[PDB]
């Protein structure tokens, strides 16, 4: 909702990112979840860096990585302890 | 009309004693018999229920437009401008040009509605002048 | 399927807009492109039954 | 070889000269003289005859 | 100059010989072409020619029908050409068994476009229009060609006829007992704001009022539960900003005398209008009020 | 017999070049300051009224008091200008960026971006003729775009800034020119944005008063539905001297917008040449 | 009542709109007075919404 009313300069791609992440819901398998969760995970950090008109990647067989867009780098770290500790 | 709603009788008449009167353009006329009664109340609701529109319509940009250029301007204009104002670094809450334009749309439409009300039928536009202005040559419109 | 399918016969992926819909539908349009070039005449297209 | 056949239609256009014949006085044609109609703009004004 | 100069009064535009003639005597030559009358050289009025499809030419055989511009929100056609009987079909004021009727006559592939284009976009019906004036000739055809009137009256190539303005009868709105002596008409645009979407009402007002705010005064009295919708819908349904309660455009004016009830035909249907025997176009723009 | 027309001489020197360059404009709109019989080649268009620290509202305002005329003939040593009168119909030349239609209502407008007839320190600038949902359009965007001049340190400012700006009309695109330059605003937007925004300060605060006053007698059952939305907008947040200057006030800003607020249409077009260059439409004035 | 919305081209060609049930519908009632002991049973009465 909030992707939709950001003034992006080329639309269509942005479109097309925000139909695969409306599009997402879970099928109560439990194996399903993280492919899922994957998906709309990286239309939503392609969408951000967008936003801020980062740079992003484009080489063919390829995918933009997953990663925290310009978040406080103490708190990065946090979040990571906080994962591991969940693993 | 908008001001003798609930204000005391009294200051009702010194209001009007100050309002009838006019000079313009180096001459003083003065409004004959200023009654209020329902041709003027009819207008008055028009007038309130614009008012209402407007203050639902506008965005908060443009509320806050004014407030914000306090903070860095400094002029004549604007002091005499904030003195009518009710007394109280930062980013937009929220950006959206569409919402924008479309409440701008409509903000124009109800300022015409509360223009109307004051304005008045052009019927003569003029080019010419005879130099003890008591004639001129116009265009006749309406 | 329809990308399997649209690739192996060689035709692009339809885009319209509703309104460019229905014109099409009621007029009509010339949507296909002339040749680079035509040493014979017209394309006489066959119809398969 | 798929299970069916397939038979295919398609039309040529020729274009050839035509050749006509009508017998003396076959109609009668009736006319008036030709009439002027104007239709006027600001920087030219057409004449319709 | 000199006084027998300023005392000449003007030529006569009906005495003095056209060009085409004054050419000819000059070189005295003679020509095929008759030229000593000019048709058309003293209509006053403003026409244009316009081209249709044959599917929305109906009901505008007949002279007289007010011609509209419509947006399909495309590039191939871009402008359609409707009348005011095919915005009949949209209009919530138009009876069932009027509706079912003029329905069943525009049943072509063109006037469904035209209806599907405009229930389609999400602006309001008024944007999407623009009107033209009124129609006086056809010429029937896979295309069809009509001339339309901007400014002036309605009549033939002599004259020797003069056409009337018709509109049908659901549409025809009056609010005075006795009428003024002139009457000037007026196009009414009004929406009322009910639950799912915007039902538009569709009038055109006769009325002897020239000046706009007591105009508009009338109009706010006579749709009050239009106006109290729109409210309605600003307060129970935020983010829908709407715009308007109505529409009001000024096309037109005749005499009292003039306004009379007929009916027309076609396919041997009959439709009941209203009309207006002596009608001069004199087109404004769409001004809104609430 | 000749028609009534206003002779204007040029006060230079002219090659053949130059007239033959003016003669290419022998329909266009030429704004004219005052209706006068003759006149001197520095009346003639905008080029008199620009200025530095102005912009496009004031030259918007100015050309509502112009008198518009057509250039009807081309000769050595004057030009021949032809002033419309309501109800006739004229050829006008599509000097415009937008193509016309028919049935077309056009109104005039400042220019926003080839250069015509450069004197020595003088220029033919000719407004633009415009179809008038495309000037509603850029007027409302201007005024917006004016309206983030404060804000535009932030990406997202800019962004919606850009998005702004880029307008598309029928087979047309172009980018208007944004208000704000050296990071400042001109002062005649600075007034306008000023205004607006004190109009809605002003009435936001003022309504309520009136309404819950005037609301008890209402017959209509709508002005009490204004108090509650009024009421609604609260919660999702005097001497009677000062009360007259506030009303006062209120009314003088809501006059400095009518500019802005409302446009008049000048020509209603029916023919268009596959020229397109040039139509016949009847003028409205 | 659950068949899908219309496309474009059932819209443009062919039959009418399929005609949706009518607004006003007929219902029965009974009527039961408390003051003076009075109940009207089986009273016919039209309901629009």
């Amino acid at each position: 909702r909030r992707g939709y009313t950001y003034p992006f300069g080329d639309r269509g791609k942005a479109r097309d990112h925000l139909a695969v992440l409306d599009r997402t819901e879970f099928d109560t398998d439990v194996r399903h979840d993280a492919e899922i969760v994957e998906r709309a995970l990286v239309s939503a950090v392609i969408l951000a860096k967008m936003s801020v008109r980062e740079t992003l990647v484009t080489a063919i067989g390829q995918t933009e990585p997953i990663a925290f867009v310009h978040l406080k780098d103490t708190e990065v770290q946090r979040i990571e302890e906080n994962l591991e500790g969940v693993r | 009309g908008l001001f003798s709603l609930d204000r005391s009788y009294e200051e009702v008449k010194a209001a009007v004693q100050q309002l009838q009167t006019i000079t313009f353009r180096d001459a003083t006329f003065t409004i004959p018999d200023p009654v209020i009664d329902q041709h003027l109340l009819i207008d008055m609701k028009t007038a309130c229920l614009s008012m209402s529109m407007v203050a639902n319509l506008a965005s908060e940009l443009t509320m806050t437009y004014v407030r914000k250029l306090a903070l860095e301007d400094s002029s004549m204009l604007l002091v005499k401008c904030q003195e009518l104002l009710m007394r109280l670094p930062a980013r937009p809450q929220h950006v959206s040009p569409d919402d924008e334009i479309a409440r701008l749309s409509a903000l124009f439409v109800m300022l015409r509605q509360l223009d109307d009300l004051i304005r008045e039928q052009v019927v003569f536009t003029v080019c010419d002048v005879s130099p003890d202005n008591k004639s001129a040559t116009c265009i006749f419109k309406g | 399927v329809d990308r399997w399918i649209r690739h192996a016969a060689g035709v692009e992926r339809p885009q319209l807009l509703d309104t460019e819909t229905i014109s099409m539908l009621t007029f009509g349009s010339m949507s296909e492109r002339n040749a680079a070039a035509t040493v014979h005449g017209q394309k006489a297209a066959c119809e398969l039954i | 070889h798929p299970g069916f056949a397939l038979t295919a239609v398609r039309t040529d256009t020729f274009e050839v000269d035509m050749l006509l014949y009508s017998g003396k006085s076959c109609t009668s044609v009736i006319i008036n003289n030709p009439i002027v109609t104007k239709e006027e703009r600001d920087i030219s004004t057409t004449y319709h005859v | 100059m000199d006084a027998r100069a300023v005392a000449k009064r003007p030529r006569d535009p009906a005495d003095e010989d056209n060009e085409l003639v004054t050419a000819l005597k000059a070189k005295r030559e003679v020509n095929t072409i008759s030229v000593r009358y000019l048709y058309h050289a003293d209509h006053q009025a403003l026409t244009a020619r316009f081209f249709v499809p044959e599917g929305l030419v109906e009901f505008e055989a007949q002279p007289g029908a007010l011609l509209i511009r419509m947006e399909t929100g495309c590039d191939s056609p871009r402008h359609l050409y409707i009348s005011l009987y095919l915005l009949g079909i949209r209009a919530s004021n138009v009876s069932a068994s009027t509706r079912c009727l003029l329905e069943s006559v525009y049943t072509a592939s063109a006037a469904r476009a035209a209806l599907q284009w405009l229930d389609l976009g999400p602006h309001l019906l008024h944007r999407r229009l623009e009107t033209l004036g009124c129609v006086k000739t056809v010429s029937l055809g896979i295309t069809s060609l009509l001339t339309c009137v901007m400014r002036g009256y309605l009549y033939n190539t002599l004259k020797t006829e003069v056409f009337a303005l018709m509109i049908p009868k659901d549409m025809y709105l009056t609010w005075e007992e006795t009428r003024g002596r002139l009457q000037y008409v007026y196009l009414i645009i009004v929406y009322d704001y009910d639950g799912p979407e915007t039902r538009p009402g569709i009038y055109v007002l006769t009325s002897s009022i020239a000046h706009w705010q007591t105009l508009v005064d009338v109009a706010r009295g006579k749709f009050a539960r239009e106006r109290c919708s729109f409210v309605n819908r600003r307060i129970t349904r935020p983010r829908q900003i709407p715009l308007c309660t109505g529409v009001i455009q000024k096309l037109g004016w005749c005499l009292a005398d003039d306004i009379h009830t007929s009916f027309l035909v076609h396919k041997e249907l009959k439709l009941s209008v209203v009309r207006l025997d002596n009608f001069s176009v004199e087109l404004g723009d769409f001004r809104e009020f609430v | 017999a000749m028609e009534a027309n206003i002779f204007c001489t040029f006060d230079h020197k002219l090659s053949i070049a130059d007239v033959g360059k003016l003669t290419k404009l022998v329909a266009a709109v030429v704004p004219i300051p005052q209706r006068l019989h003759l006149i001197k080649h520095y009346q003639l268009g905008l080029h008199q009224f620009v200025d530095h620290t102005r912009g496009y509202v004031r030259l918007r305002g100015l050309l509502r008091n112009m008198t518009l005329t057509l250039m009807r003939r081309v000769e050595g040593n004057q030009i021949l200008l032809h002033v419309p009168t309501h109800g006739l119909l004229y050829t006008v030349l599509n000097t415009g960026p937008v193509t016309w239609e028919k049935g077309d209502a056009l109104c005039v407008l400042p220019p926003l971006f080839e250069n015509l007839l450069t004197l020595g320190q003088w220029e033919l600038v000719l407004p633009w003729i415009v179809p008038m949902p495309l000037a509603l359009e850029i007027n409302q965007r201007l005024l917006i775009m004016g309206l983030f001049s404060l804000d535009r340190s932030y990406e997202e400012v800019k962004a919606a800034v850009q998005q702004l700006q880029t307008i598309t009309f029928r087979d047309a695109t172009f980018t208007i020119p944004d208000p704000v330059i050296d990071q400042h605003l001109l002062i005649d937007m600075k007034t306008a944005c000023l205004s607006m925004s004190m109009v809605a300060n002003l009435a936001s605060e003022l309504t309520m008063t009136y309404v819950r006053k005037l609301a008890l007698e209402d017959s209509s059952m709508l002005l009490v539905k204004c108090q509650e939305l009024l009421m609604r907008l609260d919660r999702e947040r005097v001497s009677p001297d000062d009360e007259i200057a506030r009303l006062s006030a209120l009314f003088v800003m809501l006059r400095q917008l009518d500019d802005l607020i409302r446009e008049q249409v000048v020509f209603t077009v029916c023919d268009v040449s596959p020229d397109n260059k040039s139509a016949t439409c009847i003028f409205k004035g | 009542r659950e068949r899908s919305a219309p496309k474009p081209q059932e819209l443009l060609f062919g039959p009418r709109n399929e005609s949706g049930p009518p607004a006003e519908q007929t219902w029965y009632a009974d009527v039961v007075r408390c003051v003076r002991a009075q109940v009207d049973l089986g009273v016919e009465v039209r309901a629009a919404r």
